[PDB]
RNA sequence: UGACUGCUCCCUAGCAUGCUACUACCG
RNA sequence: GCGGUAGUAGCAUGCUAGGGAGCAG
């Protein structure tokens, strides 16, 4: 009930009410917020609301101070004294005031309801306890959006890869995929029983998860929403490059894991942060391998944003690194379990952020910078103080899933505060090495946003097929299909003996699931299927709208096949800026 | 209490009225005068009064207030005391011994008093004097409540360690009595 | 009175509290779930939950109160220093603990001498003293819980016994009480194990709101609480060289027991003129008004005292009960039939038979009285007129019938037969004769324990009503006590009082115009006081001026005695507080240099300040 | 390490009531 | 000419709250 306002730092008592976080707020700015916004409710140590029996006033500006309650208009007694005068309201500490100017911003970030673009403008656009504020509230509505969904009731199960489950009544269809978990929690008589994690495939329901359980009667799946825990820490420590090496230790030999690895080390040694810029395929899996055991005697800490990508966290760990050395961290949801659960003395952590054994480190490592909000790095940067640090993602991937956003597209400059940090002044790092890949990913991504500092590797053979098909687009649901792919997957496997074991990317899901009973073609992630990707990959049409196709969801897209990227020009894309074959469909 | 609302009135009226005064008038701007200043001191009065009331009441509202503050903070941190406590103490039950005689109940309820005593891993002793000590624990490894211990340390009433080589008849004299015996399950728990 | 008897049978080791193993969160705990005693039989709880969520703040209480965990996590003890069972040690060092000497003021002792006082063949001597006590004292003194030994009642008797005293507590009013009426003074004063860890009894008033506590106090209308008491030593002066041990109860219990019993106790110290005289003060006349109430209209007046031997550690069980059972009886509209049963038993788990916390280890309560509850001098005032009813009931009925002259008595004694032993219900009218009877042949005043009787002579001689003997036999065959009668007194003569009541003398003496009995005090108990105190900020008479003031307040009535050295206690109070207050002026004139007036403070070396607190005129 | 009640004395702060006094308004 | 009302000062009375001390069971 005591703490500092968000704007002044000084000690207040008030509590906004007409704010869903209740954020601590200084008298003069509780006035000022008040004032100038329809957010008439302040709670203090006890409510600021009149207590005459039978009476009901929920203002500020309207109560007068009596005796020891507080009272109305129609209730004020001779003694009464008006709580909200002389632009400052009543409360403790009000003589130690300074206020602040930054009202506007504030009331504004307070005020808006999340539902343009200008809303991520301002919110990455505000001084650093805004940011948090904007993030924390921004996770909140979200998730009270997803929460505002039916529970699936679900009384008997036909088999495997295959259910009847029913949502509420006035409740439509909730998100698909593994993006919006499902897991849920049924009961037996007086509590609550497992049911497992799981996801659902399409309305005909296969299995996507990870376990299987006795699942019939009274069964709840939900999308568990999440009470979100206030911030602590900053979204980001403002770096300086030390002339020291404390701590760390470079050895006196070369652990020639990779050749540049040393330069690596060399500017990851002295400044706070760093971030691994890489291309997808392009060295942004084992440099922290190399940097694991050419500085084996500082704490490094590795993590990632979903649970879905540990591929690289946990292959190379155990594969080359001492078996001792590295850790394991999971709840107990199904992900490797290859090193040790509890265990907190170790030099080599590998986990999400979800949870982690709270300790301090002077090393770490994170991933997957794109769909990373300014709430992980904050969470990230107080579960873990360490002295440097990486961010492993390149702006050249996929958003968050901010289904909040409709009109206006979240580009590199909105990913967070991070992203376009090295934006502005620069990244980090630079690589220009793809590890196994011919160079029609190097001309496309280099003529669009890697700046051509990446060159070709492996020669262009230009197998790679492009063709002028443009598609029909439906809606039905919040999924939808498309008749010119029930009839262009075979229009396309034709003749052409070379993509039939190519994957699928998903634009749409259900596409991908009514493909797969038709035809049958491996269901491919887009967000959460870095590093998943095999040798070889169509980029089918599947859509025509701004469901997907601006700048930034085909970049890591064009990188999923090697050498037969089958990538066809689908709507307004990028069609006149390079060289591709193609071959007329008769 | 010199800025008031109604100062500048009366302090203009009093001045405005004491030179008519010093001016040396007939009676009739005396007697205005004195009505005039009757009244504005009467005006100003309840609005020196009122204040002076009203300043009291809010600061007493502040103090109470601050105080229930206090309050919650110190409820909230023995809170925190207690759960600490009993999570500690948890650590230490022995949970397959105890698993192992609450299953044999009927209904899962024991006595209190037999838990100890058929459980615990650790006994102390008191002895008031050698003639009930060479009764109880003579020797090395002694029985009781049907079980076995072996003695592990012998201490005297000032907390010093003494050897078992000299707890005699003849040295009896010569020490602290209130012996403390501490022994170990033999075969059991620990 | 059944189950006293046939629970000596069974071992001893079957007797408390029911634990068993619930989950919160995933986490086995071990918590008390029932109770199992040796005069109720078996409890069961109401309202338990196996599985939980996270547990709240009152739940937080009752678990940390119970000595389930602490008995479950905890060593086992054989204690052979004493033969009480023993549970468990709860650390891996026993503590022993002593008691220190007084501070002696020698400016006081000094000034005394300088002026006749302490000399050879005198009447008046030091016999006070602060006592000195080894390590092993507290074991020692709960030892004496040995003589409480399970005792069975005559059943008939007793079942009239209690109605008569209900009789005899008619003139009050009682029932429940909210939260938020409860007056507690003091409250910077202990909480008990395991509270004292934490803090005061403020803390945990101020932690807990209303309807916080309201919520506790209606959980144990369907639950029982047991929980843990601690013994301390006494820091005080006395005559004797044996060490006095008080207890120390839970804060859990007194904090329900005052919402369920304070209406009662504050109603019952409100009354004048009843048997009962806790509340009456003893300054502005009231000692005079208590005596002349207890002499009422008795025809041939004598006056007795007598005395309980170990009157604590060795009252029975089964009066305990009916005790509580009597004062829980004006809650016949506020609470059921269960919930009082509850209330009964949740009393019975806490302050008759639980486990005690001595020096580092835990130990069970045979029975018997934990003075230091909420409710100790009241229902040691029951007891007492409980004992002496029964022994005039025993004077009565063991009475040749063929002697007695008056018919009345003889009609009496037929039908107190009739009603004993062959009547099966209540007979009101019967009730309340042998009431009235009792009322104007036996007169009493009762102060918890201390008792002084105006009862007719030639009844007593005749044996138609209680004397010495009666009471000896009932102690005797009720108690387990021998009462030697060289503690007991008789006056013969009303113009002198009772020889001792509450330590106290008393005297006729004349003020005004007429004569008033006054009580004064042992003048070697107000010497030691002066001379040996605690604490050493108190051998500096000019930083506590305000001690001598009281000390010569209680010493005023010395000066009506014809002894002379009585008189001479409260003089040399009167020149010691005087050249203290001149002592203080110079003294603090002289270095610095303030200096002091003399306005209105001769007023505490004149004795017409102190004659004004024993006249009849009621002023603050 | 410091239990439950009862009574009494001293000091300060607030509230209510009453007595007197000094100005002012009204009839 | 008398009364009413509004502040101000001194004095007395009883409660509530806080602190220091004494006795009794
Ligand atoms: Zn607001
Ligand atoms: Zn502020
Ligand atoms: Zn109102
Ligand atoms: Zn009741």
């Amino acid at each position: 009930a005591v703490g500092a306002c968000v704007l002044c730092n000084s000690q207040t008592s008030l509590r906004c009410g007409a704010c869903i976080r209740r954020p601590f707020l200084c008298c003069k700015c509780c006035y000022d917020h008040v004032i100038s916004t329809s957010h008439k409710l302040v709670l203090s140590v006890n409510p600021y609301v009149c207590n005459a029996p039978g009476c009901d006033v929920t203002d500020v500006t309207q109560l007068y101070l009596g005796g020891m309650s507080y009272y109305c208009k129609s209730h004020k007694p001779p003694i009464s004294f008006p709580l909200c005068a002389n632009g400052q309201v009543f409360g403790l500490y009000k003589n130690t005031c300074v206020g602040s100017d930054n009202v506007t911003d504030f009331n504004a970030i307070a005020t808006c309801d999340w539902t343009n673009a200008g809303d991520y403008i301002l919110a990455n656009t505000c001084t650093e306890r805004l940011k948090l504020f904007a993030a924390e509230t921004l996770k909140a509505t979200e998730e009270t959006f997803k929460l505002s969904y039916g529970i699936a009731t679900v009384r008997e199960v036909l088999s495997d890869r295959e259910l009847h489950l029913s949502w509420e009544v006035g409740k439509p269809r909730p998100p698909l995929n593994r993006n919006y978990v499902f897991t849920g929690y049924r009961v037996t008589k007086n509590s609550k029983v497992q049911i497992g994690e799981y996801t659902f495939e399409k309305g005909a329901v296969v299995y996507r998860g990870t376990t299987t359980y006795k699942l019939n009667v009274g069964d709840y799946f939900v999308l568990t929403s999440h009470t979100v825990m206030p911030l602590s820490a900053p979204t980001l420590v403002p770096q300086e490059h030390y002339v020291r090496i404390t701590g760390l230790y470079p050895t006196l030999n070369i652990s020639d894991e990779f050749s540049s690895n040393v330069a690596n080390y060399q500017k990851v040694g002295m400044q706070k942060y760093s971030t691994l810029q890489g291309p997808p395929g392009t060295g942004k899996s084992h440099f922290a391998i190399g940097l694991a055991l050419y500085y084996p005697s500082a704490r490094i800490v590795y993590t990632a944003c979903s649970h879905a990508a540990v591929d690289a966290l946990c292959e190379k760990a155990l594969k080359y690194l001492p078996i001792d050395k590295c850790s394991r961290i999971i709840p107990a949801v199904e992900c490797f379990d290859k090193f040790k659960v509890n265990s907190t003395l170790e030099q080599y952590v590998f986990c999400t952020v979800n949870a982690l054994p709270e300790t301090t480190a002077d090393i770490v490592v994170f991933d997957e910078i794109s769909m990373a909000t300014n709430y992980d790095l904050s969470v990230v940067n107080a579960r873990l103080r360490a002295k440097h640090y990486v961010y492993i993602g390149d702006p050249a991937q996929l958003p968050a899933p901010r289904t909040l956003l409709t009109k206006g597209t979240l580009e590199p400059e909105y990913f967070n505060s991070v992203c376009r940090l090295m934006k502005t002044i620069g990244p980090d790092m630079f690589l220009g090495t793809c590890r196994r890949c011919p160079a029609e990913i190097v001309d496309t991504v280099s003529a669009l946003v890697y700046d051509n500092k990446l060159k070709a590797h492996k020669d262009k053979s230009a197998q790679c097929f492009k063709m002028f098909y443009k598609g029909v687009i439906t809606h039905d649901v919040s999924s939808a299909i498309n008749r010119p792919q029930i009839g262009v997957v075979r229009e396309f496997l034709t003749r052409n003996p070379a993509w039939r074991k190519a994957v699928f990317i998903s634009p749409y899901n259900s596409q991908n699931a009514v493909a797969s009973k038709i035809l049958g073609l491996p269901t491919q992630t887009v967000d959460s299927s870095q590093g998943s990707e095999y040798d070889y990959v169509i980029f089918t049409q599947t859509t025509e709208t701004a469901h997907s196709c601006n700048v930034n969801r085909f970049n890591v897209a064009i990188t999923r096949a090697k050498v037969g990227i089958l990538c066809i020009m689908s709507d307004r894309d990028l069609y006149d800026k390079l060289q591709f074959t193609s071959l007329e469909i008769p | 209490f010199s800025s008031l609302p109604s100062y500048a009135a009366f302090a203009t009226a009093q001045e405005a009225y004491e030179q008519a005064v010093a001016n040396g008038d007939s009676e009739v701007v005396l007697k205005k005068l004195k009505k005039s200043l009757n009244v504005a001191k009467s005006e100003f009065d309840r609005d020196a009064a009122m204040q002076r009331k009203l300043e009291k009441m809010a600061d007493q509202a502040m103090t109470q207030m601050y105080k229930q503050a206090r309050s919650e903070d110190k409820r909230a941190k023995v809170t925190s005391a207690m759960q600490t406590m009993l999570f500690t103490m948890l650590r230490k039950l022995d949970n397959d011994a105890l698993n192992n005689i609450i299953n044999n109940a009927r209904d899962g309820c024991v006595p209190l008093n037999i838990i100890p005593l058929t459980t615990a891993a650790k006994l102390m002793v008191v002895i008031p004097d050698y003639n009930t000590y060479k009764n109880t624990c003579d020797g090395t490894t002694f029985t009781y409540a049907s079980a076995l211990w072996e003695i592990q340390q012998v201490v005297d009433a000032d907390s010093k360690i003494v050897q078992l080589s000299e707890i005699s008849m003849d040295n009896s004299p010569n020490l602290a009595w209130p012996l403390i015996v501490t022994a170990l399950r033999a075969n059991s728990a620990v | 009175n059944f189950n006293v008897l046939f629970s000596t049978v069974f071992p001893p080791t079957s007797f408390g509290p029911l634990v068993r193993k619930i989950f919160v969160d995933g986490v086995p705990f071990v918590v008390s779930t029932g109770y199992h005693f040796r005069e109720l039989g078996v409890v069961h709880n109401q309202d338990v939950n196996l599985h939980s969520s996270r547990l709240s703040f009152k739940e937080l209480l009752v678990y940390a109160a119970d000595p389930a965990m602490h008995a479950a996590s905890g060593n086992l003890l054989l204690d052979k220093r004493t033969t009480c069972f023993s549970v468990a040690a709860l650390t891996n060092n026993v503590a022993f603990q002593t008691v220190k000497p007084g501070n002696f003021n020698k400016d006081f002792y000094d000034f005394a001498v300088s002026k006749g006082f302490f000399k050879e063949g005198s009447s008046v001597e030091l016999k006070h003293f602060f006592f000195a006590q080894d390590g092993n004292a507290a074991i020692s003194d709960y030892d004496y819980y040995r003589y409480n030994l399970p005792t069975m009642c005559d059943i008939r008797q007793l079942l009239f016994v209690v109605e008569v005293v209900d009789k005899y507590f008619d003139c009050y009013d009682g029932g429940c009480i909210n939260a938020n009426q409860v007056i507690v003074n003091n409250l910077d004063k202990s909480a008990g194990f395991p509270f004292n860890k934490w803090g005061k009894a403020r803390l945990y008033y101020d932690s807990m709101s209303y309807e916080d506590q309201d919520a506790l106090f209606a959980y144990t209308k369907r639950n029982v609480i047991p929980t843990i008491t601690q013994m301390n030593l006494k820091y005080a002066i006395s005559a004797k060289n044996r060490a006095r041990t008080v207890a120390g109860v839970s804060i859990c219990s007194t904090m329900t027991n005052r919402q369920f019993h304070q209406k009662l106790l504050k109603s019952i110290a409100a009354t004048r003129g009843a048997t009962v005289v806790i509340g009456t003060s003893k300054f502005y006349g009231g000692w005079h008004n208590m005596l002349k109430t207890v002499y009422s209209d008795v025809e041939n007046p004598h006056l007795m005292g007598w005395d309980y031997p170990k009157c604590d550690r060795a009252m029975p069980n089964m009066l305990r009960i009916m005790a509580s059972l009597v004062l829980a009886r004006k809650h016949t509209t506020c609470c059921s039939l269960s919930h009082r049963f509850y209330r009964l038993a949740n009393e019975c788990a806490q302050v008759l038979s639980e486990m005690v916390m001595c020096g580092g280890s835990l130990y069970v309560k045979p029975g018997g009285t934990s003075s230091g509850d909420a409710t100790t001098a009241y229902a040691n005032s029951v007891f007492n007129i409980c004992q002496a009813v029964t022994a005039n009931v025993n004077a009565l009925l063991s009475t040749d019938g063929n002697k007695i002259a008056d018919k009345y008595v003889r009609n009496l004694q037929h039908r107190l037969y009739e009603c004993l032993y062959r009547n099966r219900d209540v007979d009101t009218d019967f009730v309340n004769e042998f009431y009235a009877y009792l009322r104007k042949h036996f007169s009493m005043m009762i102060l918890s324990d201390d008792a002084v009787v105006c009862f007719n002579s030639t009844y007593a001689s005749q044996g138609l009503v209680a004397s010495i003997k009666n009471f000896k036999s009932v102690l005797y065959y009720q108690n387990n006590v021998f009462m030697s009668e060289a503690k007991c007194w008789t006056e013969t003569d009303l113009t002198k009082g009772p020889h001792e009541f509450c330590s106290q003398h008393t005297m006729l003496v004349k003020q005004g115009d007429d004569y008033v009995y006054l009580p004064y005090p042992d003048p070697s108990r107000i010497l030691g006081a002066g001379c040996f105190v605690d604490d050493i900020v108190k051998t500096d008479g000019t930083l506590m001026i305000e001690r001598f003031v009281s000390l010569a307040i209680d010493a005023y009535p010395l000066t009506k005695h014809p002894n002379q050295e009585y008189a001479d206690v409260f003089h040399l109070y009167l020149q010691y507080i005087r050249k203290l207050h001149d002592e203080l002026t110079g003294h603090m004139l002289d270095m610095y240099s303030v200096m002091l007036t003399n306005d209105n403070t001769s007023r505490y070396w004149e004795p017409e300040f102190y004659e004004a607190m024993y006249t009849p005129h009621t002023v603050l």
